[PDB]
């Protein structure tokens, strides 16, 4: 019941993922070094991590079937708004339920609540972010469902500033139907129970996290000396 | 709209 096109779409998204996500995290050594102590000591390191991840999110989006057909301005709008959400999704791969932290290959590059707090964020974001990572982890998505969820997150028509919303929605619909059919044919029970609905709920959760993140980003970036620690791409994307 | 680097990475 999974058509040839839908098996094609999945193969593409999986490939795009493999070419844009490095599970060895080798490049992290290029970042400004993580400093754990106290005042914003993790901002330069995590800011570089984010900036790096935006580049990977961009590379992924471009390989989403139909994404290229959008106008450059719609592409910009979709990436600007979803980037932090897709990074949070991407990060679930490094997130371990063992100690509720993001474990990226080593101890220096192991990130926990106190590391995120030392990036300038409060529990008002961090609590639901971990809550999100745990609940997403519990879903035990196939990698196919993971990459589909990320594509669907990027191509949302209700994003602020979207012009050709009809065209965006058509692209997303084709992806949603690909996901829904995949779960029915490829994801066995009980793991497939209400799985689509739960995955959609996660997209709602990400909107909320995106909103809280923006508020706290405006606070942090409001101060030039902290804004000074970010990267040009992070300012361009998370900025106005 | 005024996103040089984002648009450059998109092309
Ligand atoms: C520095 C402040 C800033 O708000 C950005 C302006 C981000 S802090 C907070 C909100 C946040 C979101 C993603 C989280 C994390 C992501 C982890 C990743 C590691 C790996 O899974 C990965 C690899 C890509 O190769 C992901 O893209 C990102 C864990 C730590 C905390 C991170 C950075």
């Amino acid at each position: 019941k999974l058509s040839e096109e839908q098996q094609h779409i999945i193969a593409i998204l999986l490939d795009a993922h493999h070419k844009t996500y490095d599970p060895t995290y080798a490049d992290f050594r290029d970042f400004r070094p993580p400093v754990r102590m106290s005042p914003l000591s993790m901002l330069p390191h995590l800011a570089d991590l984010v900036s790096y991840s935006i580049q990977k999110v961009i590379g992924f989006a471009k390989m989403i079937p139909g994404f290229r057909d959008l106008t450059s301005d719609d592409q910009i709008v979709l990436l600007k708004s979803s980037a932090i959400e897709v990074i949070m999704l991407l990060s679930n791969q490094s997130f371990t339920m063992d100690d509720m932290s993001w474990d990226c290959g080593s101890q220096d590059y192991k990130y926990d609540v106190t590391d995120v707090s030392k990036a300038g964020h409060t529990l008002e974001l961090i609590e639901p972010l971990i809550k999100f990572q745990v609940g997403l982890k519990k879903l035990n998505l196939h990698e196919e469902e993971h990459v589909l969820l990320m594509a669907i997150c990027i191509v949302s028509p209700d994003r602020p500033g979207v012009q050709d919303a009809k065209l965006v929605e058509a692209i997303q619909d084709r992806l949603s139907n690909t996901l829904q059919t995949y779960i029915r044919c490829r994801h066995p029970p009980p793991g497939s129970h209400q799985l689509y609905a739960k995955m959609i709920q996660k997209l709602a959760d990400l909107r909320s996290l995106n909103e809280e993140h923006s508020k706290q980003y405006r606070s942090l970036s409001f101060q030039p000396e902290n804004s000074m620690k970010l990267t040009p791409l992070v300012l361009e994307v998370f900025g106005n | 709209k005024n996103h040089p680097m984002l648009m450059n990475l998109l092309k």
